[PDB]
RNA sequence: AGUAUGGGAGAGGAUGGUAGAAUUCCAGGUGUAGCGGUGAAAUGCGUAGAGAUCUGGAGGAAUACCGAUGGCGAAGGCAGCCAUCUGGCCUAAUACUGACGCUGAGGUACGAAAGCAUGGGGAGCAAACAGGAUUAGAUACCCUGGUAGUCCAUGCCGUAAACGAUGUCUACUAGCCGUUGGGGCCUUUGAGGCUUUAGUGGCGCAGCUAACGCGAUAAGUAGACCGCCUGGGGAGUACGGUC
């Protein structure tokens, strides 16, 4: 899971642009935070928007 | 004399009072009105009804520039957010969105204390 | 939430589903929480007793 | 010498100087020493929210091998750079040559 | 922060035998070295605690093994001190 | 007990930069009567135009979601993103030293918040203080304002229900169910099932306990060293000394 793979990063995306828990998306620990730091990264860089 | 077609609704819903604007596109103003102004000036000030008697009121008022189709956009908690666009509806605007615009600061300020009561 | 109305969707539905986009969203209890500062001691206690809870419910569940 | 990513947000008008800017810092790296393993241009790109009120800007990507020196002197390039809006470094161990995602 | 090639070097220069790491003479060589590399960083930041507890236990272990050394055989401390710089 | 070499996870520490949301204030546009607050009120703000909405600007402080009896650190404690310097921990095999170890009176290092000295900074919150309410009285709880302080640099201060109310180290003593970081083995439908190790949680046999309860993270069975207590008040007080 990197910061260019906007379409995954999406898929644990809301529509109101929030991260989604692991406890619901199904996701193991480790996955979920490198997915949090990549969408971070992604926000920074403009790919993904920070809300809305 | 200025006529506009479109425009957008905003609802100021606090826990004391609710004020209703209605504004043209690009936010300049055309029509407001407060549940308190709007009489049942005391604690029913928050209640739904005062609500939708300043949301009929201002529909009523902007009705002169001829808007038919509104935007609808609310802000913050309070009874009575619900009944605006009730009444929009029923005084006869044709509502093409509603959306949510409550500020959500992402631990900014401090805010005040807890009251003792 | 940016519920879109149908042609003929009645204002009462659309402000029923908009209330449901709102609770799914989740901004009320977000707008609650701000309005007074809760101290790190008593946060920290009350996601104890939640974490307590939650884990009582999985093994209740799982009984 | 260390295995760096950049990514740099270059504003629309200057779009057509993007060649000659580019060109200048692979120069600049190679004459230092360095190894250039990645060099994409991504192009165009409408932002998901404006920055400076600027709502399209020119991406491009590059992985390259070097040293503290040639480092520090690319990030005030980049900060004295009007050209540039918004520039990511991010550490890297061995190198990366695979085409990314993103790439056109 | 010293290479592998640096630690290379310190252990074939004080190396009592092929493949000999876990010596005194080696060990404390290794020590007196990283002691030394550090002081450059703790001038830069003279508020990293939290190191200089690292940088402590690295002192105390090179006392232990002198000390060790020293009662063990005088002769080998003595060309260790020598050789390294070290008062005590 | 320690050393060399390959990998791994982490809000561990220090210095610099940078990004988004929000509050406050300042100008301009639309526009005209209230706004705000409480149990109800009132003080306060507004027709030299408030509140509401839109545009632009200034500055300070903290980093939503992720987030989790999750993680790291000797303790105190550590949360956005990026770079630089840097400590510890885990994990596989081989190869080295050969008891090099445990504890520790004096001593010494670190040590929340508040407070102190110099210089700077100051959005929001807020001791003191002022005003409006409640009450028989209100020096309070409630409401409207608001200073020190909270922030930064360099020092001092040595204190907390600084708590697991449980000093450190070592060996042994049924089982069952979670979870975090690694090692190994077996299936296939690409993710699962068994083991072991170092942490972190829920039950529970024996044993222990005045009882409550603890129970391989012991308060069980044993060893080494240290600190401490001897009815309740007077009292962590006076005198003397040190800082
Ligand atoms: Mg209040
Ligand atoms: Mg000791
Ligand atoms: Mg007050
Ligand atoms: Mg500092
Ligand atoms: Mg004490
Ligand atoms: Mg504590
Ligand atoms: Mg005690
Ligand atoms: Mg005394």
């Amino acid at each position: 899971i990197d910061y260019k793979d906007i379409d995954t990063l999406k898929q644990y995306i809301t529509e109101n642009g929030k991260i989604v828990p692991s406890r619901i998306t199904g996701t193991k620990a480790r996955y979920q935070r490198q997915l949090a730091l990549a969408i971070k990264q992604a926000r920074y860089l403009s790919l993904i928007p920070y809300t809305d | 004399t200025r006529t506009v077609s479109e425009g957008v609704a905003h609802i100021h819903a606090s826990f004391n009072n609710t004020i209703v604007t209605i504004t043209d596109r690009q936010g300049n103003a055309l029509a407001w009105a407060t549940s308190g102004g709007q009489g049942f000036r005391g604690s029913r000030k928050s209640t739904p009804f005062a609500a939708q008697v300043a949301a009929e009121v201002a529909g009523k008022a902007a009705l002169d520039y001829g808007l038919k189709n509104l935007d609808v956009l609310v802000k913050g908690p309070g009874p009575g957010r619900e009944s605006a666009v009730r009444a929009l509806g029923a005084v006869g605007y044709k509502i093409n969105s509603i959306t949510d615009v409550t500020p959500i600061p992402h631990n900014g300020c401090r805010p005040p204390k807890k009251r003792r009561v | 939430p940016q519920v879109k109305l149908k042609e003929g969707e009645p204002v009462d539905v659309a402000i029923r589903r908009f209330k449901r986009s709102c609770e799914k969203a989740g901004v009320l209890a977000d707008v609650r929480k701000r309005e007074f500062y809760e101290k790190p001691t008593q946060e920290r206690k009350r996601k104890k007793a939640a974490a307590v809870k939650r884990y009582q419910k999985k093994l209740a569940r799982e009984s | 010498m260390r295995h760096y990513e950049i990514v740099l947000l270059v504003h629309p008008d200057q779009s057509d100087q993007v060649v000659g800017m580019v060109e200048r810092y692979i120069s600049q790296i190679k004459e230092a020493d360095g190894q250039i393993h990645r060099l994409e241009d991504w192009g165009r790109r409408q932002l998901a929210y404006p920055i400076n009120k600027i709502h399209k800007a020119h991406y491009i990507l590059m992985n390259v091998e070097c040293g503290q020196s040639t480092l520090d002197e690319l990030e005030e390039l980049f900060r004295y750079n009007d050209a540039i809006i918004r520039n990511l470094i991010i550490r890297r161990e061995h190198a990366i040559t695979e085409e990314s995602l993103l790439a056109k | 922060a010293l290479t592998n090639a640096d630690r290379a070097e310190i252990i074939a220069k004080f190396a009592r035998a092929e493949n000999d790491t876990g010596s005194p003479e080696v060990q404390v060589a290794l020590l007196t070295a990283q002691i030394n590399d550090l002081q450059g960083h703790f001038k830069a930041h003279k508020h990293d605690h939290h190191s200089r507890r690292g940088l402590i236990r690295m002192v105390n272990q090179r006392r232990k093994l002198l000390d060790y050394l020293n009662g063990k055989d005088h002769e080998r401390y003595t060309a260790l001190i020598g050789a390294l710089g070290l008062r005590r």
